[PDB]
């Protein structure tokens, strides 16, 4: 049942704000944690909220940062009463975009305190399902401390699953040069601890906001609200009940053919700005899932082979309209499956409309769909990181910072060897027999 | 050989099981309150098989099992959910994730002791336990994994009693997961060595019937479970109504199972009615016979033309000319002698019951031990190997304790079962 969300670093914390704000809007929860009386009523959403005896609904979330600045805004803004202050953990000295600081030097000072506050939430749960980790790839805390927390969760909560929403870096909003270093280092130490990893290329969200919302330079709020829409569609299976609302844990069984190939590609549609008049059918929003301009990780699935394809519909969506659209796309596009896969599409439907932030930049839509596809083309993202990594590491540039914070230089080599094998593993999977 | 203990496991097991109890409780004149409101006395002649007393009315002898409490509440909220014993609901709150290993080895083994306690309880109030009856799905995680574990556990605690199962087959036409061939293969590997008789309920056949016969464009699980509950009511007719032929579980198994591993039955029945009110066809005896032995009415995706019938059990229901039944049942035999095994004399057996199912006046249920059932295992074995050659999705089974060799053995034993079904399909009388 229950799910504990963990938000590490600025990216994880600031995205959790846009997510839990959207969660409250969808479930009708107010910033003070109060809801109207049921007047039963189908009240599924307790997998993400607990109940105080006084009728207060508190998120099962932990916000962690090595710097108080970001989380201080949380315990000051509109949702200061939503979370218990025990769930908002901060340090004083951050990691300075250094994985080794967040994982070895600074992060080890606060790792025991964080696991304690998590055990508090875990002991307030009658049946824990897993963890949802929200972090960046470039920041020192989002890369270093997250991979440290993932190592510790596998030791304590070994049975429970762990899903991560990672923020793939992009130069358009990049705040650090060594972000490729941190990305490779955290992807390596977390690869054997994560069950499913939804990467979010900031360049994709940046361009989708510029193209479909007509925003010149999107702010972090623009990116986060668009991301929160996708995260909501993924978690809606856990937070709502529905006759055709397939659980997310049932999609993972199809999305992950091998433990290392657990990086699905999410594609959300439609994304429309609130400026003119518009209503898209099921076939049009399903067609948009196969346009790479709508993906959240820049890559071309036509240059790769599929292993899974899952359609997470939400809104006014009828099953026969889905199968009609799928049959058209399957015989009018080029979806290459590997020759060892069943080639079938897994469909879930949630008849609640997609909620947007009021007065936001996203328009309320009748229906929407989030496609989760496990394609080999996502290995193009690893190649773009491995290349920027190779350019600097061949000169050992910026390495002294990491080695000066408890990390042995050979850990760079190990992490790159793993990424090299990960690229081979994606190459080998796409071959026929 | 009197009382039968019923067990339903998993999502599909509790779905088709609850629909089955709705059907027979009506035929036996039992309302959801448990009281008897029927008219004939045949309905109470052999009511002790599936029900108990409360001396304050009749209570089903059923045990409901699932690793997920979701189906538990949808059953109790159903129309007949208030008749089942509260203590007979044994449910964990974790789940199986559609993994056979999770249900059979990991989290189903940590719940199976709770079920055997309820099994033991219902078995003590039995003057003479006849056997057990299990409904489940082979392509899932709980019904497949924990179900086969329950079978093997009951086998070692009740080695005297018959183990009968109603197993439904996975199919890509109505599939929920890709690892269904894995689960079905691992489950068939258990049924072939643990169950005395097993009714193959192919979902691909149920789908094709709803689509190509009932002319339903998008069949739901209710459309499929209607054919299941009807098929289950027919093959159990001789067990709960006073009949002479195939009265108890063993006598049926002694007539239908010539070889121990070949206890997989191909059920069919007629007429094929939709979920509507009632039809006006009013089928004659020659029609009920032609419809029974037709592939379009088989609950298993196998063509009887491709194999030979080892044994056959036909069950007619409703007031009809029993003399006219013998002439038809004898006709189909001597007119299609190539599709009936010669080295088993009088392998076809026909029974008659005066009481029809509610909604019809004449019906007929078919039970066949055909060698064509190898097509069903060939189909599952094809999909199993397609993934197993690359060891796709195997980490979820190995992560729960299973060794890779268990997959090779289950695959091998299934292909041995196919070869044996072909072996007697080629044997002659000479
Ligand atoms: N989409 C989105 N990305 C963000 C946001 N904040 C930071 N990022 C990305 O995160 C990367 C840097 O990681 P941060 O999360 O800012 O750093 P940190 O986790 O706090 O770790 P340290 O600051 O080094 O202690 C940059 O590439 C940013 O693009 C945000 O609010 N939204
Ligand atoms: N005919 C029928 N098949 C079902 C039903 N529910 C699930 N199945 C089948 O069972 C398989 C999934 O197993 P399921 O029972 O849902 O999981 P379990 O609870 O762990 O046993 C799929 O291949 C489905 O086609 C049902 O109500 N009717
Ligand atoms: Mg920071
Ligand atoms: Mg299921």
């Amino acid at each position: 049942r229950e799910c504990i969300s963990i938000h590490v670093g600025q990216a994880g914390v600031q995205i959790g704000n846009a997510c839990w704000e959207l969660y409250c809007l969808e479930h009708g929860i107010q910033p003070d944690g109060q809801m109207p009386s049921d007047k039963g009523g189908g009240d599924s959403f307790n997998t993400f909220f607990s109940e105080t005896g006084a009728g207060k609904h508190v998120p099962r979330a932990v916000f962690v940062d090595l710097e108080p600045t970001v989380i201080d805004e949380v315990r000051t803004g509109t949702y200061r009463q939503l979370f218990h202050p025990e769930q908002l953990i901060t340090g004083k000295e951050d990691a300075a975009n250094n994985y080794a600081r967040g994982h070895y030097t600074i992060g080890k000072e606060i790792i025991d305190l964080v696991l304690d506050r998590i055990r508090k939430l875990a002991d307030q749960c009658t049946g824990l399902q897993g963890f949802s980790v929200f972090h960046s790839f470039g920041g020192g805390t989002g890369s270093g401390f997250t991979s440290l927390l993932m190592e510790r969760l596998s030791v304590d909560y070994g049975k429970k699953s762990k899903l991560e929403f990672s923020i793939y870096p992009a130069p358009q909003v990049s705040t650090a040069v060594v972000e490729p270093y941190n990305s490779i280092l955290t992807t390596h130490t977390t690869l054997e601890h994560s069950d499913c990893a939804f990467m979010v290329d900031n360049e994709a969200i940046y361009d989708i906001c510029r193209r479909n919302l007509d925003i010149e330079r999107p702010t972090y709020t623009n990116l986060n609200r668009l991301i929160g829409q996708i995260v909501s569609s993924i978690t809606a299976s856990l937070r709502f009940d529905g006759a055709l609302n397939v659980d997310l844990t049932e999609f993972q069984t199809n999305l992950v053919p091998y433990p290392r190939a657990h990086f699905p590609l999410a594609t959300y549609a439609p994304v429309i700005s609130a400026e003119k008049a518009y209503q898209l059918s099921v076939a049009e929003i399903t067609n948009a899932c196969f346009e790479p301009a709508n993906q959240m990780v820049k890559c071309d699935p036509r240059h790769g082979k599929y292993m899974a394809c899952c359609l997470l519909y939400r809104g006014d969506v009828v099953p026969k309209d889905v199968n009609a659209a799928i049959a058209t796309i399957k015989t009018k596009r080029t979806i290459q499956f590997v020759d060892w896969c069943p080639t079938g599409f897994k469909v879930g439907i949630n008849y609640e409309p997609p909620t947007v932030v009021p007065g936001g930049d996203l328009a309320k839509v009748q229906r929407a769909v989030c496609m989760l596809s496990n394609t080999t083309a996502i290995a193009e993202a690893w190649a773009r990181l491995d290349h920027k990594f190779d350019l600097m590491y061949a000169k050992r540039a910026f390495v002294h910072w990491y080695v000066g914070e408890g990390m042995e230089e050979g850990e760079f080599s190990e992490a790159r060897e793993d990424m090299a094998a990960l690229e081979k593993d994606y190459e080998e999977v796409g071959v026929d027999s | 050989m009197r009382e039968i203990v019923h067990i339903q496991a998993g999502q599909c097991g509790n779905q088709i099981g609850a629909k089955f109890w709705e059907v027979i409780s009506d035929e036996h004149g039992i309302d959801p309150t448990g009281s008897y409101h029927g008219d004939s006395d045949l309905q109470l002649e052999r009511i002790n098989v599936y029900y108990n007393e409360a001396a304050n009315k009749y209570v089903p002898r059923a045990i409901l099992v699932d690793l997920e409490p979701g189906t538990m509440d949808s059953v109790r909220s159903g129309p007949f959910g208030q008749i089942f014993r509260p203590d007979n609901f044994v449910f964990g709150q974790s789940g199986a994730g559609n993994n056979w290993a999770k249900g059979h080895y990991t989290e189903g083994a940590e719940l199976v002791d709770s079920v055997l306690d309820v099994v033991r309880k219902e078995s003590e109030s039995c003057d003479c336990l006849q056997g057990f009856q299990l409904t489940h799905s082979l392509g899932g995680g709980t019904g497949s994994g924990m179900g086969t574990l329950l079978i093997s556990k009951i086998r070692e605690e009740y080695p005297d009693r018959i183990m009968n199962t109603f197993s439904v087959v996975p199919s890509p036409k109505v599939s929920d997961t890709v690892v269904e061939p894995y689960n079905a293969t691992l489950s068939v590997h258990q049924l072939v060595e643990n169950t005395d008789e097993t009714y193959c309920i192919d979902n691909e056949a149920l789908y094709d019937i709803c689509f190509r016969t009932l002319k339903l464009t998008t069949p739901t699980y209710g459309d499929l479970n209607h054919l299941v509950s009807a098929t289950m009511s027919g093959v159990t007719t001789c067990l709960r109504f006073p009949g002479q032929l195939n009265a108890d579980l063993r006598k049926l198994a002694v007539n239908m199972v010539p070889f121990p591993r070949l206890h997989f039955f191909m059920p069919g029945f007629a007429p094929l009615t939709s979920r509507g009110s009632q039809q006006y066809r009013a089928l004659t005896v020659p029609e009920l016979t032609q419809q029974m032995f037709d592939a379009k009415n088989m609950m298993a995706a196998c063509d009887p033309r491709h194999g030979r019938y080892l044994t056959v059990a036909a069950v007619f229901r409703g007031r009809m000319s029993m003399k006219e039944v013998d002439e038809q049942m004898l006709n189909v035999q001597n007119k299609n002698s190539s599709y009936f095994v010669e080295w088993i004399p009088n392998n076809v057996k026909t029974a008659v019951c005066d009481i029809p199912p509610r909604g019809l006046k004449m019906s007929a249920t078919f039970i066949g031990n055909s060698t064509a059932i190898q097509e069903l295992f060939k189909r599952i074995s094809e999909q199993f190997t397609a993934m197993f050659r690359r060891k796709a999705f195997l980490h979820w089974y190995t992560g729960e304790g299973m060794d890779e060799m268990e997959f090779t053995e289950a695959e091998s034993n299934m292909n041995d079962l196919v070869s044996e079904y072909q072996q007697y399909q080629d044997a002659t009388a000479d």
